[PDB]
């Protein structure tokens, strides 16, 4: 019955924890992996590890047992950690996009003004936004319906709070990431565009290869972010405003929640397990 | 390049007039040096950590 | 002219004399020796702080303080026992490819793509290191320098010529000419009267410091020699080259005794030194590994893996307690 | 351990480490360029063109390596001239691994001239051989090359006087500055075996004060941007 779901959630959590811990350890003990971009990739891995070791076990226990058997206080701590660690992960993706945009568009600041202090500041802002999204519900904005059911762990359904949290956790990061990666896509195309016939043909094949590569990479990043987090936040924005006539199946809600959770497992693959330097460092470790 | 040829041939003839010993004697003199100083070689025979300056004071 | 005829006649005479003096190979003489066996060395200290490739290091006579040179234009005096940076000398030219630490411990020399050997006074009244003298006169990059004394230093540069300097005056007391290619390495005999230099013409020459002429020439390698080091006895020396082979030459036998090569190594040797007793021959390779060779057996006794880019410098303490290998990975490792 | 001398030694080590880290951070903010070329290949002209009003961001003359430090548009450049190193390059060419770009200077007017070592050796052919050797080293497989074609007016006068067929027997075209210059630029670019990894930026050195330095700045910024794009997986 629930043994199959228990095994599936356990292996998902184990894979996420192992991948994030491997990325963090590789950045910690490797000396070439000690720059601003890899610092941001390590902070994202740390946030995903926190997601996988603090939120995912409790979410799986809630899913397997089909009820909350940990207490209302522990339910509030779960909701706070879930929103804080996941908003931090999304805002880490946004900060990585911003750092890439600055590195590609502004080589002068890349050479001169780019320091690890910038990475630390970006991480601090991502965690600060996560706190500003997850803490205010712990202090007010709590209708009695939240604690009205002891055998449940549901987020606040207040329209103002749902708008604030859902927008400032996904939609502002989503719009910012889309704009930044569109500008990066424009800059990359501009850089790619700029017997004799054989050399011209070789250059043209090279240009199309690079264009396909940049389209594939940006598609991978943006599609992973979208398919992992967009389905959940659409439902999180629509259902609070639809008190009735919008009954939510438990299966689909759990699926969109665990897509959001599995974003933390997919992030190390997208940002760490693809670039050459991380692969070389992991092979050197092994 | 004839002036340097005289210097080169003088160098070769000065090198060719040195006294040389048998290779067996040289090998024996290297063996004797290696075996006489083997007990005094920390790298060849591992030293205990008590008097190893790089492990314990 | 016709001088080539008697030149090759003298070459043939030298070869015939060397063959006549060769009665038994070193392996046959040393066959009855029991093997030194597999040797276990682990990194004991990892000196950190260099931010570029390390090209040279040199141990002190006290076997505790070592100097390292790297492309970031720094000359760091380490304390290997406690991993403490005693000094960090900023170099005027960041292109440094050699360094030496004086036997008295008072001075440190370095040189590189700039053709100047800079002498730094470590022990001064104010406690701040200053450039004592800048030795100029070479027309090629300084490859190696060794403090012959507290006032004399012998240099080798990429102008095919080794020189003997007087630090007090700053002039070349003696210039050693005869090499056909760039001189890459230099080693002083323990008696402080002779030195050998391995050059890019695939030959090593023995020089008389006082008399200033080449006593002997050893031509066994098939490529340029990158490293040279006397046997602790002082009657032999080992040479490392890009031929991926190490060769033990004997001064008295005036020829090669042993070849240290393996089928699994095809990368050149960048550094060579002997153990305190001379039984171990330690060589740094371009495959970021150091192979410990049984100098009397031509059998590998151990591998000092642990570097990432390329072991470029390597030296053994005078007391022989430990061996330090610096690499292009910007890390110096004490092995012991 | 708790002794005063040990504490003082560790404090001095920490201070030295802090100074080293500060110096390394300061040095990482500099763009390093390697300047190469033949003997009378206009390297000195390019260097002097760089040093006009902006420089420096009992010493003994080096004559081995010369460092030119200039700043253009808030970018710090260090250009290393190794013309005075009369020795085997392979024993020190690896010291320059990791430079942002290589400024290879070749004079267009030396196609007619020949080297003094032997008459049957064109100076332009020697420059092409040097370019081929330096463009395909195992150390500079990732390093872009900024090619400067100096002496354009002298080249124009020479080709108006002497044809280009002497330097290139396979050349077949009108003796005009545009066509001959394009042919020489294509011959130098065809020596790039690492087409997929590195790019060659060619500029004809001009008497205008800031155009050559502007070209170097544009090439360096393009190299940095493309390196960032490659790291991001977009190039
Ligand atoms: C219709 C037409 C065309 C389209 C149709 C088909 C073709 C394309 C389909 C879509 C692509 C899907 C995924 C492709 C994965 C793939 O091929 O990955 C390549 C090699 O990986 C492996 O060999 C194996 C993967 C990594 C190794 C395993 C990692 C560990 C997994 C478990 C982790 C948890 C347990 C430890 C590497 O990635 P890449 O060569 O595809 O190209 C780029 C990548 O897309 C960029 O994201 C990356 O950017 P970064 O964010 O800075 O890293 C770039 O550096 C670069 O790697
Ligand atoms: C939430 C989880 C379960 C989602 C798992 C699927 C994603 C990894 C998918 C969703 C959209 C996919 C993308 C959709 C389309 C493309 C274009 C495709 O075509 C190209 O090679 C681009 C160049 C060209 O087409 O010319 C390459 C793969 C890519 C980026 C896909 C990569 C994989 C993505 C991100
Ligand atoms: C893109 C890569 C990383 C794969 C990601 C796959 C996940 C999105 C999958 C793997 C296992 C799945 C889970 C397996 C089983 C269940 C139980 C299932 O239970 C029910 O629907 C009935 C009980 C109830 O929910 O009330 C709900 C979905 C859920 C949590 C699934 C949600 C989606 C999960 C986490
Ligand atoms: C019953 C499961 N629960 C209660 C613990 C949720 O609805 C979780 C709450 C979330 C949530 C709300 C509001 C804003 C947000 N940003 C990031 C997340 C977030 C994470 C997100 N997870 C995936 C599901």
């Amino acid at each position: 019955y629930q043994v199959i779901t228990s095994l599936l959630l356990g292996t998902l959590i184990f894979c996420a924890v192992l991948g994030n811990a491997c990325v963090v350890a590789a950045i910690a003990l490797e000396r070439s992996l000690q720059n601003v971009a890899n610092y941001l990739i390590g902070s994202l891995a740390v946030t995903d590890l926190m997601v996988s070791v603090l939120v995912l076990p409790m979410a799986a226990l809630y899913q397997v047992l089909n009820k909350w058997t940990l207490g209302q206080v522990t339910c509030d701590l779960f909701i706070a950690l879930d929103v804080l660690c996941c908003t931090s992960s999304i805002w880490h993706l946004c900060a990585i996009a911003l750092d890439r945009y600055w590195a590609i568009t502004d080589p002068i600041d890349y050479v001169n003004k780019r320091t690890p202090r910038r990475a630390a500041a970006l991480i601090s802002l991502t965690w600060l936004i996560g706190f500003l999204i997850s803490i205010p519900p712990m202090l007010g904005w709590r209708t009695p319906e939240d604690r009205s059911d002891p055998d449940a762990c549901t987020i606040s359904k207040d329209h103002g709070y749902t708008i604030y949290s859902t927008f400032g956790a996904f939609y502002i990061p989503l719009l910012l990431m889309l704009v930044l990666y569109g500008r990066i896509f424009r800059a990359a195309r501009f850089r790619i565009r700029k017997k004799n016939e054989r050399n011209a043909e070789a250059k043209r094949k090279m240009a199309l290869a690079r264009e396909r590569k940049t389209v594939k990479t940006l598609g991978i990043i943006m599609g992973t972010f979208i398919l992992c987090w967009l389905p959940f936040f659409i439902v999180a924005l629509v259902l609070p405003f639809c008190e009735s006539s919008c009954h939510m199946p438990t299966l689909l809600g759990a699926i969109i929640n665990w897509l959001g959770y599995s974003n933390s497992l997919l992030n190390p693959v997208i940002y760490a397990y693809f670039n050459k330097d991380f692969q070389n460092a992991f092979k050197k470790i092994i | 390049s004839i002036a340097q040829a005289r210097k080169l041939v003088e160098q070769l003839k000065m090198e060719a007039n040195i006294d040389r010993i048998k290779v067996s004697k040289a090998a024996a003199d290297l063996m004797a040096y290696c075996e006489a100083h083997a007990k005094e070689d920390p790298l060849l025979t591992p030293v205990p950590a008590s008097e190893n300056p790089f492990r314990e004071k | 002219d016709q001088l080539r005829q008697e030149a090759e006649q003298l070459k043939n005479q030298i070869r015939d004399a060397r063959k006549a003096c060769a009665d038994a190979t070193l392996s046959q003489i040393t066959n009855n020796i029991d093997p030194v066996g597999r040797i276990q060395m682990r990194t004991r200290r990892t000196l950190r702080g260099h931010l570029a490739k390390i090209y040279a290091m040199h141990w002190g006579t006290d076997s505790r303080l070592l100097v390292s040179a790297s492309q970031d234009g720094k000359l760091i005096i380490w304390d290997s026992y406690t991993t403490n940076k005693v000094h960090a000398i900023p170099l005027r030219s960041s292109w440094v490819m050699t360094c030496a630490y004086a036997p008295s411990g008072n001075y440190v020399a370095c040189g590189g793509l700039d053709n100047i050997c800079s002498i730094y006074n470590l022990k001064t009244r104010e406690g701040n290191v200053r450039v004592s003298r800048e030795l100029a006169g070479h027309t090629g990059y300084l490859s190696c320098c060794r403090f012959l004394d507290d006032n004399q230093i012998v240099t080798s540069s990429g102008d095919t010529t080794c020189a003997l300097w007087d630090i007090e005056t700053g002039q070349q007391t003696t210039t050693f000419t005869g090499h056909t290619g760039d001189v890459m390495s230099l080693s002083l005999a323990p008696d402080t009267r002779l030195f050998v230099s391995g050059a890019c013409d695939a030959s090593a020459k023995l020089w008389d410091v006082r008399e200033g002429m080449c006593r002997q020439t050893f031509t066994g390698h098939e490529s340029d020699i990158n490293a040279i080091c006397f046997f602790p006895n002082g009657n032999a020396f080992a040479t490392g080259s890009d031929d991926a082979t190490c060769r033990l030459f004997d001064l008295r036998a005036d020829q090669e005794l042993m070849t240290y090569s393996h089928d699994n190594i095809i990368c050149g040797i960048t550094s060579v030194s002997f153990s305190k007793s001379g039984r171990l021959l330690l060589a740094g390779y371009d495959d970021f590994n150091c192979n410990v060779w049984d100098a009397l057996k031509a059998d590998r006794a151990g591998v000092l893996a642990g570097h990432d880019n390329r072991v470029s410098c390597l030296g053994v303490t005078d007391d022989g307690m430990a061996v330090a290998t610096g690499s292009w990975d910007s890390f110096l490792k004490i092995w012991n | 351990t708790l002794s005063a001398e040990d504490k003082a030694a560790v404090e001095r080590s920490k201070m030295i480490d802090r100074n080293l880290r500060e110096d390394g951070e300061k040095a990482a903010r500099e763009v390093k360029l390697l300047l190469l070329g033949a003997g009378e290949s206009g390297k000195s002209t390019i260097v002097k063109q760089m040093k006009i009003i902006h420089e420096a961001g009992t010493r003994v003359k080096t004559t081995g390596i010369v460092e030119t430090h200039f700043t253009f548009k808030d970018l710090h450049f260090k250009m290393f001239d190794v013309g005075g190193q009369r020795s085997e390059r392979k024993k020190w060419i690896h010291c320059f691994e990791g430079v942002t770009a290589i400024i290879f200077c070749v004079a267009l007017s030396d196609y007619d001239l020949v080297l003094a070592e032997d008459e049957e050796m064109n100076r332009m052919h020697e420059s092409m051989k040097l370019f081929d050797s330096i463009c395909n080293n195992k150390w500079f497989t990732d390093t872009s090359i900024i090619l400067f074609l100096n002496k354009k007016d002298l080249f124009e006068e020479k080709i108006k006087k002497s044809p280009l067929t002497i330097c290139y027997p396979e050349y077949a075209g009108s003796n005009t500055y545009e066509e001959a210059a394009a042919y020489i630029q294509c011959q130098f670019e065809d020596l790039n075996k690492r087409k997929d990894t590195k790019e060659i930026y060619t500029h004809f050195t001009c008497a205008t004060d800031t155009k050559n330095v502007q070209f170097v700045f544009d090439a360096v910024t393009d190299v940095i941007i493309k390196n960032n794009l490659k790291d991001c997986g977009l190039f």
